[PDB]
DNA sequence: TTAGAGAATTGGAGAGTGTGTTTTTTTTTTTTTTT
DNA sequence: ACACACTCTCCAATTCTCTAA
């Protein structure tokens, strides 16, 4: 499955 | 030196000085552009006085303020029933008696957006009544669609009020009853006038469409009309 | 089929409407002065290039015009032939 | 099946009561817990449920069951804390073995449940399903363990260690040494558990703290206070410092590396040195806020949003455009900008690192973490005593391990080593920059030849295999070594070390490195810049130089510099000083003027120099305006001497032999 | 070192589908029948 | 039937990779 983290999330 | 922001101007002085004899006509025919030009002239002149005469006053304070011209004594007064569709967007002068005033209405001027995921924020300018919402969040690493959202109580607003003006009995036709017209007024002039007051005004005579229903963009063929005042006496 | 997309291409640049206009006029268009600030003169240079870019190909934002130009500028041999022709004219 | 699943859950629940319970004779409202029987078998079978079943089936279901029945919070902590407090009172006075057996086996489960979590394309679909939820439950674990009696379970774990400190190494059996590994393996987890990372399946393009958890429960600030009261820092300090004397180095010194990584991570050193104060700086910040407000006001119309007229602008060749709004009537700069801003398209865009916990490598570190005063001074004391006591002896051991084991490494151990080196060397340099009581000799093990080879070899191997995260960390470590060298040269063998550091092979590598940076994330390019600044400055003070500098100057380096410079709204005051230092080097000294006559530089200087961007009084404007003045003077001269450059300014320079030489000069 | 041939990833054009719409006072001026 | 909101689908524009001169 194409699992992916929100690597860019840093607020 | 009094710390104040508005300048009166009776238009006859434009006819006395030779270089502005034609500007007088252009004012009546193109008020929205000409008045804006006058505003940005006055503010620059105020800055020039303190920097040329090298005075102690804070330049930042003067840069922060808004300055506005208010023209008056423009010409002959016009009968309320005799305004015609060839007068739209020209300057007008009216005499009458005040019936009632609605309470102050908040009018939006700047919108405030915040990103739901990364908490980036943007302030946006309102013109022509339409909010120019961004397509995607503008932070480089968070370039995502539908990602921004509006925050109502962090926007910026301004005061609007509507005044109901009635025809003076001196002009009414034989065997008839007086009519009335509605005036839109903003900022400084908002709470100036009470029921039973007798006044003379100056403002652009405007017209706008109205919708057939609140669901769709369908407009009616008849247009609403009103006056947008810039001075009261 | 759907309508094919419209793009910037070297043919537009090599057209008479294109790049020759800049070389025909740039000497007369821009003017620097020591009598005005860096920011002043710097702003001045971009005016002509912006209006010319709009007149050439109004699709896109100015930056995108420059960065688009890089690709075709590096790749197309005919455009490069024209450019070496310019610098040969100065070698003449 | 679901029923087999719930049968195991029920089996676990029954085991979650066979364990024991408090006493309802007690009239002590409440008493502590009280002990069951078969409980050895109970603990052992739970251990089997993890190892013999869940691991063999790769599930995490068993952990979900124990979390359902709250085993950690409910039994394990009071069993341990009662053992500890009983033995504490007995020590105050100054079958019992069975009690101690229970103490050991409860701790081993605490290590197992709080062990940190890894997800790959080889993890089971079961684990991938359960990842997000078990994260929540481990967050609960961290909060609880730090909270009970103000954290008193942590005294039990070190008392267990103290039994095995006790008697001579010459006696200490392999089973015995596992306790001393186990205890330290516990504290690593308690520091490592932190708020979740959101993850989803990329099928369609469209917080995780549970209701009982908050940030102040979970912050690194809390962990400092908790360890200090419960007497941990003395244990890590004594244990690391006497490490050279015959504690078998092999069992301790990697776990003991991971601790130091796991709470140096997320500190900027400047936050530990100061360089009503809070209120004063807050007031100053409000002045900055007022300036931003002023900037918005300068673009705001006086009269309302429906008063607005209409504007027409006529070009050469008598063609006309239309724009709306009242400020456009007077400001052509705004009208020109507003005209282009309406247009819809943007070109779509391209994008380096995964598999490891948040750190300097993939986060913007211009964002501190925040300390009580007692915490600030206690943390400063801990790492200061660590540096003055432990650092050389630790690095010497861990490095002369890894030279014998480099082939077998895994990505994490590489990224740990390179970000433990970096932190401590930098912090010491800063501390002795500040004050004379500190000295540089304390960190001097980094320079000796073996470690220099090893950092080099890591960077080499990482670059060749195109592993970009290790390459990034190795870049950071190799930066600091060079920085430390310039310090020591400003005071014998160090020149020998330089000459070996700047063999031709390495110059090929260190020259190569900024060129590829253009594609990658904003930190990568920043690492490249700072390393380049240091690398050239050392070789300037070597006195070769002209060969080396010409090696650096070409189009693909300049491309990186501009691509980085245009994101200046996000960057520091200091980094822009570094970029313009380099442009001064390219433009004035080397006299390679032809590189910078390219249009997207000319746009940039307007944005940044305008009333838009860089502040009217920041030190940056001194450098920028002093640069642009000279730029435009030389550009004027060039354009009038040879008018072909008007069409030159759009494009890259032209690499033909016969015309190109005259073109560049 | 350039460039050109082949493969993979993404955008949005535009075609399609389903949907919603017409439509008991309480206070105040005036006429009328009732005591 | 007439503006809208929302879903689905195909096709080509784009960038990335490999090979040889
Ligand atoms: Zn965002």
């Amino acid at each position: 499955f194409k699992s992916r983290a929100l690597n860019h999330v840093k607020k | 030196e009094l710390g104040t922001s508005n300048l009166n101007l009776d238009a006859r002085n434009l006819l006395a000085y030779k270089q502005t004899e034609d500007l007088y006509h252009q004012l009546l025919n193109y008020p929205q552009e000409v008045i804006s030009i006058m505003d940005q002239t006055i503010k620059d002149c105020m800055v020039s006085l303190i920097v040329d005469n090298n005075l102690d006053y804070d330049l930042d304070e003067i840069e922060t303020k808004f300055y506005k011209v208010r023209p008056y004594n423009v010409g002959s007064c016009k009968g309320m029933r005799e305004l015609n569709p060839n007068d739209i967007d020209k300057l007008i002068n009216l005499k009458g008696l005040v019936l009632r005033s609605t309470p102050v209405i908040p009018d939006m001027k700047v919108a405030f957006f915040k990103c739901n995921v990364c908490d980036h924020t943007m302030a946006v300018e309102i013109d022509r009544g339409v909010i120019q919402e961004p397509a995607r969040c503008e932070r480089i690493d968070c370039n995502e669609p539908n990602s921004m959202s509006l925050i109502h109580n962090r926007c910026s607003f301004a005061d609007k009020q509507v005044i109901k003006l009635q025809e003076t009995p001196d002009f009414v036709p034989d065997g008839q009853t007086p009519h009335s017209i509605s005036l839109c007024v903003y900022d400084e002039l908002v709470d100036s006038c009470r029921a039973g007051d007798r006044i003379e005004v100056t403002g652009t005579f405007r017209s706008i469409p109205i919708r057939a229903n609140s669901r769709q963009r369908v407009l009616k063929s008849l247009y609403k009309t009103y006056v947008d005042v810039v001075h009261v006496k | 089929k759907r309508r094919p997309q419209v793009k910037l291409t070297a043919e537009k640049l090599l057209s008479d409407k294109g790049l020759p206009y800049v070389l025909k006029n740039a000497h007369k268009r821009i003017r620097i002065s020591s009598k005005k600030n860096s920011y002043d003169n710097l702003s001045n240079i971009i005016q002509f290039y912006q209006l010319w870019a709009h007149e050439l190909f109004p699709k896109a934002k100015f930056k995108d015009f420059m960065k688009i130009c890089q690709t075709v500028g590096k790749t197309d041999p005919v455009l490069r032939e024209y450019r070496v022709s310019l610098f040969r004219d100065e070698m003449g | 099946a679901d029923f087999s699943l719930t049968v195991l859950r029920a089996r676990i629940a029954l085991l979650a009561t066979a364990i024991g319970g408090p006493d309802y004779t007690s009239q002590i409202d409440p008493p502590p817990y009280k002990l069951g029987d078969d409980c050895l078998a109970c603990l052992k079978d739970l251990k089997r449920w993890f190892k013999l079943v869940d691991d063999q089936q790769k599930r995490w279901d068993v952990a979900m069951a124990v979390a359902e029945y709250r085993i950690l919070t409910d039994d394990l902590l009071p069993i341990l804390i009662d053992w500890e407090n009983k033995c504490s009172l007995a020590a105050k006075l100054a079958n019992k073995a069975y009690y101690d057996k229970i103490a050991l086996n409860c701790l081993q489960l605490l290590v197992l449940m709080t062990w940190p979590l890894i997800v790959t394309e080889q993890s089971s679909s079961n684990q991938i399903t359960l990842y997000g939820e078990l994260k929540k439950h481990q967050l609960v674990y961290k909060k609880t363990i730090l909270s009970m009696e103000s954290g008193k379970v942590l005294r039990a774990a070190i008392r267990l260690a103290l039994d095995v400190i006790k008697i001579d190494r010459l006696s200490r059996t392999p089973r015995d040494n596992m306790v001393l590994k186990l205890v330290l393996n516990f504290f690593r987890n308690v520091i490592a558990i932190e708020p979740g990372e959101f993850t989803i399946n990329t099928k369609k393009s469209m917080d995780t703290l549970p209701p009982n958890v908050s940030m102040d429960d979970i912050s690194l600030n809390t962990v400092i206070s908790s360890f200090h009261k419960n007497k941990v820092f003395g244990f890590l300090l004594t244990l690391t410092s006497s490490l050279s004397k015959e504690f078998d180095q092999d069992f301790i010194n990697i776990p003991l590396l991971e601790i130091m990584f796991y709470f140096t991570k997320d500190v900027n050193q400047e936050l530990l040195f100061p360089r009503t104060s809070a209120g004063f700086e807050l007031s100053k910040l409000l002045q900055k806020e007022h300036q931003m407000r002023k900037n918005v006001i300068k673009h705001t119309s006086a009269r309302h949003s429906r008063f607005g007229g209409l504007l027409s602008i006529q070009t050469p060749d008598k063609t006309r455009l239309t724009v709306s709004g009242s400020q456009a009537l007077v400001d052509e700069k705004i009208a020109l900008q507003k005209l282009d801003d309406s247009k819809k398209w943007n070109k779509r865009i391209i994008k380096a690192a995964e598999g490891l916990p948040n750190s300097l490598l993939n986060s913007q570190t211009g964002k501190a973490i925040f300390f009580t005063e007692s915490n600030g001074k206690h943390f400063k004391e801990f790492i200061n005593n660590f540096i003055d006591s432990g650092f050389n002896i630790l690095l010497h051991s861990v490095t002369n391990y890894f030279t014998t084991e480099q082939d077998r490494m895994v990505t994490l151990e590489q990224v740990e080593y390179l970000l433990f080196f970096a932190w401590f060397v930098k912090y010491q340099l800063l501390r002795s920059k500040i004050d004379n009581s500190a000295d540089i000799k304390q960190v001097s093990e980094a320079l000796k030849e073996v470690t220099f080879i090893l950092v080099s070899s890591l960077l080499r191997s990482a670059y060749d295999l195109k592993n970009w995260t290790v390459t990034h960390a190795g870049m950071i470590a190799f930066n600091e070594l060079l920085n430390l060298v310039s310090r020591t040269k400003a005071a014998t063998d160090i020149e020998f070390i330089v000459s070996r550091l700047f063999s031709d092979e390495r110059i090929q590598l260190l020259s190569n490195l900024p060129k590829i940076g253009s594609k990658y994330s904003l930190q990568f390019m920043k690492s490249c810049i700072e390393l380049t600044h240091s690398v050239l400055k050392v070789l300037e003070q070597y006195s070769n130089f002209q060969k080396v500098q010409a090696n650096y100057m070409t189009e693909p380096v300049i491309e990186t510099y501009i691509n980085f410079l245009e994101r200046f709204r996000e960057l520091e005051d200091d980094s822009i000083k570094k970029v313009f230092s380099f442009f001064h080097r390219v433009f004035v000294q080397a006299k390679e003027q032809a590189l910078l006559f390219r249009f997207d530089l000319i746009i940039l200087l307007r944005e940044m120099l305008s009333p838009d961007g860089l502040d009217r009084m920041s030190r940056s404007r001194k450098y920028v305006s002093q640069f642009s003045d000279y730029f435009l003077a030389r550009l004027k001269k060039r354009l009038k001497k040879s008018p072909a450059w008007f069409v030159g300014l759009l494009f890259p320079p032209l690499h033909n032999s016969e015309v190109g030489f005259y073109q560049r000069y």
